[PDB]
């Protein structure tokens, strides 16, 4: 009976229609279920399951320990086959961000909030400019290049794990000159041998500055050689050589996995 | 490659027989016909080209009006144009960047549907198809087939885009094969006529689909393209005169294909 | 946004439970939000409710509820009921399940499956129809008519339930009910009781027990508290304390509202 | 005797709201009044075969009103089975155990299937919206008899008879609330079994003078005495019985004052 109810001159919005159509194909532990669509001519209603609490609130109500590492672990690998089974399916999420992250009391975590999804093709095509909320938003987007695809998630996801890790938004910027540049003080400023063609795309400027690259042992202290190595993966400029949701299950990382209960 | 291209494809290969209307529906239907259907799809066509919309939108909307005119009864032949309308919508919707606002789709109909006429057909027509609209289309397998051109033709892909276009016009008798069957004739037909190639062995392996498992749909397909010019519907032979299309439309198609 | 939600010719249970909650607007009352219908699927969308009054109960067996709370929760409950038999309704379903509480510090009436409106005067309606436990004795022993009493005697039952942490009647069968209630309040005969030995289900056979002190069936209630019980578990029906005049009884003269655990 | 009092006063705020328009019939293009008249008739029939009570008839009737008065079209052929289904609605909502979906296409005759019955008693919720507590000239009529003590049997069956052939005639009685064609029905039957009057203590409780009840009650004394000329008769059937003590067997008064 305990359920989460969305109540929706245009008629039905394009948000609604892409969130219905795409997520009643997505049937996976870690994407939220949509039970039901009830549909009359004055209302629309989509019917997911419950879940407790989003990561957000879980990492501000464990603000003074962290979430244990374990736990850390558990929750990027779930999220991971969560993206893989996105990715397999031709859907782009474009919002990962931990308030569209639902947890339950058993130690699962899940993928919602599709509203701003859309279907991919091969090979993609150009699609709208400026998505994902501008923390987790990826260099390419940025930089206002023509194509896009699959790696703007995984991108989404590693500043989503080194969040959960230092309890702390890794590129908290007011202004898309502002996040570039809080990226490049981090990764240092990309150039041709580490990102082909990226001095050619529509908003980058000669006149950027040069921060040099950070060891990520001060980036991430908590982490070990595996965890720094997934991370610096996950944040690779290029995004032809950007790690994959199904290449990252495999990483050395994950090799003791477990499901602890938050 | 990505890791997920050959995923995909056995996705799309899965659903695209699943959101199928019956051959002949039409006959089930006694105030309409193919011709009416002819006329509405080509309709469509122009309507995509004065708003410069993606072919993707265009291929869709075909398909919810195929799947709507199976499943509701009596549509009567002064609502044929309004059922058209709100499929281009919610095509636009899903697929687009930009779409039309409503008042363009009221303006292009010349006033004969009001704005509430045209958002009861969206929610009718979503009903109907329970929001499944994320459906495959020729379009999507054609582009996923044109990757196994090594180096990149985009003469043979205007060529192909062109034929697949030609299909949705006529429900007999293109109603009888699958979007991956039709990309797959389509694709080889292109080639052959600009290139003098076949149905390459990459794409054998990739999709079962040998030249054999082809030859019922190509035949259809060349009849198709050596009668063009005489067909009473003629919007997708001007719009690939254009030279963003390298003027395939204009090409002599081949006498016989063996 | 959460929500409790039901789903399913069309029940009589729907018919009675949609037509008389969307009358019933009270803070005491759960919130019916909406009611969707198709030709397929009907939907009723109520306003969520961390838990049950059993859930709570038992989550609080190692202290009990406390009484300043016991004092808000029954201060409540007979305002929802007030509210109910004065839109003539009887609920006819009163148990800890059916009693849903927020964290703010709010109880609420829920599940108006088995209610119906009543005419003034009652006919005979369904013959039994409370859970056995909460059930009042003028339905076992078959009486043509029952009214507002049979919701105030199962308040009642709830009120000792929630004090003594247990079942006050918890009884097998209808006869074995009746020998439960009449060990605790006495045997009834005409003196207390004028219609007991006309009723269609009572036997000059049925055994004496005396009336037993209330200091001892609900031991930590002040005096007020035990004057509002026996009012409330009263036998005559035409003499049982109605909701209204209960929220004006000396027990509810301090009545704050706590908050839950 | 503290719950009779406010019943009364909520009852008399939902008697307005629960309301048809009074004009209804002739914007309803393929109905008249005449054919209401014979489908209000007929209900009574099925009420006596299946035992049901008085109040499920008062409900239906109701029901049967308000969706006339909502729904644009209704074609006569129909107009049977909006009775079935407001009967079944009404069943469903008031009697302990309602008759059979089965046995309410069996009184049809096999004139509408159970697919029919399931379809139309849809639409009907979806036009009332679910408002199916609507006060009834019966409930109103309870309250009053309980200012009769001790009861005369004889004045509340022949209130009951009365206030049951007010349901057959749209015109006149659609422009009269329930609570009043109750006043009318209880002074009528008072008058004629005792010779007493609408008393002191309804005149506080309703607020109701006899001259307020006049339009009404000269009505209802016309219906009285020619109700054995009617072309609809089932009612007068009905309360023949000893189970209504007869009542309907009862002379009218010639005059009233």
């Amino acid at each position: 009976e305990v359920v989460a109810l969305k109540k929706i001159t245009e008629g039905v919005p394009s948000t609604a229609i892409r969130e219905i159509s795409l997520l009643k194909e997505l049937n996976h532990p870690n994407i939220v279920k949509l039970l039901d669509v009830i549909h009359t001519e004055n209302k629309l209603y989509l019917v997911f399951e419950f879940l407790h609490q989003d990561l957000k609130k879980f990492m501000d109500a464990s603000a003074l320990t962290g979430i244990p590492l374990p736990l850390i672990k558990s929750y990027l690998f779930q999220l991971l086959q969560g993206l893989a089974f996105c990715h397999s399916h031709r859907v782009l999420h474009r919002d990962l961000k931990p308030q569209n992250l639902l947890i339950n009391t058993e130690g699962a975590i899940k993928l919602a909030d599709f509203g701003l999804a859309r279907a991919f093709g091969v090979p993609v095509r150009t699609y709208t400019h400026e998505v994902v909320t501008l923390w987790y938003r990826a260099p390419e987007i940025l930089l206002g290049c023509k194509y896009y695809s699959t790696a703007v998630d995984i991108w989404s996801l590693g500043c989503i794990f080194a969040e959960m890790v230092t309890r702390r938004a890794l590129f908290p910027g007011d202004s898309e000159i502002d996040q570039l540049f809080r990226i490049f003080r981090t990764l240092g400023t990309p150039d041709e041998v580490v990102w082909p063609g990226v001095t050619s795309m529509p908003d980058y400027k000669p006149s950027f500055p040069k921060w040099a690259r950070q060891d990520f042992s001060k980036v991430v202290p908590p982490l070990d050689e595996d965890g720094r190595s997934l991370l610096s993966q996950m944040l690779h400029y290029d995004p032809n050589k950007r790690i994959s949701a199904k290449a990252a299950l495999a990483h050395p990382f994950f090799q003791d996995v477990t499901k602890p209960v938050p | 490659v990505p890791d997920y291209h050959e995923d995909i494809h056995t996705y799309l290969r899965e659903m695209e027989v699943k959101c199928k209307p019956k051959v002949g529906y039409m006959k089930k239907q006694p105030d309409i016909t193919n011709s009416m259907r002819a006329i509405l799809v080509d309709w469509l066509v122009e309507v995509g080209e004065e708003y410069k919309l993606q072919n993707e939108t265009l291929h869709l909307a075909v398909n919810y009006i195929d799947r709507f005119l199976s499943s509701q009864e009596n549509v009567l032949r002064g609502k044929l144009q309004l059922v058209g309308t709100a499929a281009m919508l919610l095509a636009s919707k899903f697929e687009e960047i930009y779409p039309p606002e409503v008042a363009e789709f009221v303006y292009i109909t010349d006033d004969t549907y009001t704005k509430k006429q045209v958002l009861r057909m969206e929610h009718l027509v979503l009903k109907v198809l329970t929001f499944d609209l994320a459906a495959p289309t020729v379009n999507q397998f054609l582009t996923q087939y044109f990757l196994h051109q090594q180096p990149a033709n985009c003469k043979v892909e205007s060529l192909a885009m062109f034929l697949g276009e030609l299909s949705l016009i006529d429900a007999d008798p293109y109603l009888k094969y699958l979007p991956s069957v039709i990309a797959g004739a389509a694709f080889h037909l292109a080639l052959y006529t600009v290139t003098g190639q076949s149905w390459p062995e990459s794409l054998i392996r990739k999709t079962g689909y040998t030249l054999e498992s082809l030859k019922p749909c190509l035949m259809d397909l060349h009849q198709t393209y050596l009668k063009a010019p005489q067909h009473a519907q003629q919007s997708i032979r001007e719009k690939y005169k254009n030279s963003k299309y390298h003027g395939v439309s204009l090409l002599n198609p081949p006498e016989t294909l063996n």
